């Protein structure tokens, strides 16, 4: 996930944005389309399906 | 070669090693307060035992 | 969106010149004007927006500088307390001179070239 | 000796001794609020 | 002579008015066209440079909260 321009400005010293950081995410494919689906941290795979 | 193969006397003062620990923890506080880079998710830390 | 508003202003102007040259019809012309006036109002609200956001952002730079300075002040105070308390690791018989001196003089020939 | 005097004086300058500091942290939060 | 301020907007509007009141060829219109040219080049030199103006306000306020807490803590140790 790219850093927010505003996150970067706020970040300073101990709170640092400079850490390379990323999330886990899903996008379900559909004939001719792609949609990003929010992923609950407590999501059974069955529940997602 | 002495210093690499040297080995200390086998007694370790357990009161000493506590005081090492105190000075060590204390020294990580020193470091961390003036350690340049903390990631923001790490901003809360405990200097343990 | 700036260039779109301004281009629209230009266009309204040239269309107005075109209208006046051809013939006078009150409606067409006054509607042209008031469309141009609307686009001018959107242009203005937008530029006052930009100057506002910019002056706010300069305020941000001054305030960020203030935060950095305060961080450096807490830095300095902790630095000085930890300097004063110098932190050291813990440390990892008496002699009679006679036996000492005799031993050293023995050793003198043997540690010497 | 010099180190110990320096330590006593730096300790006296900053002295704000306390226990159960959580109460003082939240007291400081509502102080900052006002 | 370049800065993208409100004053040069009001310059534009005054040029427009003066054109309208002036009305084959026009010396007031050509001045107007110089003006819109200038503003066009001022917007072409323009750079987007955008972070959210709402976010801008919010970070002004939480940063100011930071600063006030900083001074509070500092003066706390000095006492």
């Amino acid at each position: 996930q790219p850093i927010s321009a505003f996150e970067r400005t706020l970040s300073s010293k101990r709170s640092s944005c400079e850490y390379d950081h990323f999330l886990l995410l899903v996008e379900w494919h559909h004939d001719g389309i792609v949609e990003h689906v929010p992923l609950d941290d407590h999501m059974d795979a069955q529940h997602l399906l | 070669t002495s210093k690499l193969y040297m080995l200390s006397e086998s007694p370790l003062s357990t009161k000493q090693i506590l005081q090492t620990l105190h000075a060590l923890n204390m020294l990580i506080r020193i470091r961390l307060s003036l350690y340049e880079i903390i990631p923001t998710p790490f901003q809360h830390f405990t200097i343990a035992n | 969106e700036y260039q779109r508003a301004i281009d629209s202003i230009e266009e309204c102007l040239n269309k107005q010149l075109r209208l006046s040259s051809e013939k006078v019809d009150q409606y067409v012309l006054i509607e042209n004007w008031t469309s141009l006036v609307g686009h001018l109002k959107t242009l203005h609200s937008l530029i006052s927006n930009y100057t506002n956001g910019r002056e706010l952002q300069n305020e941000i730079s001054s305030l960020l500088k203030q935060d950095k300075e305060l961080d450096l002040q807490i830095q300095d105070c902790m630095r000085e307390m930890t300097s004063i308390y110098d932190t050291h690791l813990p440390k990892t018989q008496k002699v009679n001179a006679e036996t000492l001196l005799d031993y050293g003089r023995k050793l003198s020939k043997f540690s010497s070239a | 000796r010099t180190h110990n005097r320096q330590m006593t004086e730096t300790l006296e300058k900053y002295k704000s001794l306390d226990f159960n500091m959580e109460k003082e942290g939240d007291v400081i939060q509502q102080l900052k609020s006002s | 002579a370049e800065l993208l301020s409100q004053q040069d907007f009001s310059i534009l509007q005054s040029r427009l008015l003066e054109f309208l009141a002036s009305q084959t060829a026009s010396k007031e219109l050509t001045l107007l066209r110089q003006g819109i040219r200038q503003l066009k080049e001022k917007v072409s030199k323009m750079e987007p440079e955008e972070m959210t103006v709402k976010e801008k306000k919010s970070i002004i306020e939480i940063l100011k909260a930071r600063i006030a807490l900083k001074k509070a803590f500092l003066k706390m140790a000095l006492s």
